[PDB]
């Protein structure tokens, strides 16, 4: 229930991706899970919303994550691969451009296992997560945040 | 299935962080089951 990025495992084992705790709350991408609950130690985590389009999923509560990327600023991937420690990544983002807006990008090709990772600012707010995206032969990430 | 998760770290910027990628602008598309697909 610590606030923190955590793996996402499945059972050998492999990690099928990554996601968020913060204020008691799991934040995964939709992708990642198919809104299967998840161990925790000896607790369960069950889903609490979640949204196809959006590929987002949050367990336990609703989502919490609401900064977003202020246009001009290097963010940071807190990229989590599996079998690897922890790492940052600082990079400025691109653009998705869209019918409803423009969305921040990051033009970073990271192993599928890292999808949930957390984007942060520089305050260290999470900015959206990594993992939904389209090809150009790169791989670009949207920053794909949900709603609080 | 055994779906499960395990604590990696904190939630923190690193000012010693590698630095690397690009910035594209890209026109997209977004459809019902969430892909993106490109757009001319």
């Amino acid at each position: 229930t610590t606030d923190g990025v955590y793996r996402v495992m499945t059972r050998g084992s492999t990690q099928v991706g990554v996601g968020v705790m913060q204020e008691g709350v799991f934040h995964t991408m939709w992708h990642v899970t198919k809104g299967a609950a998840l161990r925790s130690g000896e607790g369960r985590l069950d889903p609490y919303w979640g949204d196809v389009k959006q590929d987002l999923v949050s367990y336990c509560g609703p989502w919490k994550l609401d900064a977003a990327w202020d246009g001009l600023s290097e963010v940071q991937l807190l990229a989590v691969p599996p079998g690897e420690r922890a790492k940052n990544i600082q990079t400025l983002p691109g653009i998705f451009k869209t019918k409803d807006g423009d969305i921040g990008a990051v033009a970073l090709d990271y192993p599928a296992g890292t999808s949930g990772s957390p984007i942060l600012d520089k305050s260290g707010r999470v900015i959206g997560l990594y993992g939904n995206g389209v090809v150009i032969g790169s791989y670009v990430s949207a920053i794909t945040q949900g709603k609080r | 299935v055994d779906m499960y998760i395990e604590r990696a770290g904190d939630i923190t910027w690193e000012k010693d962080a590698e630095v690397t990628g690009n910035s594209p602008r890209l026109d997209v598309a977004l459809d019902e089951s969430g892909d993106f697909s490109l757009v001319e």
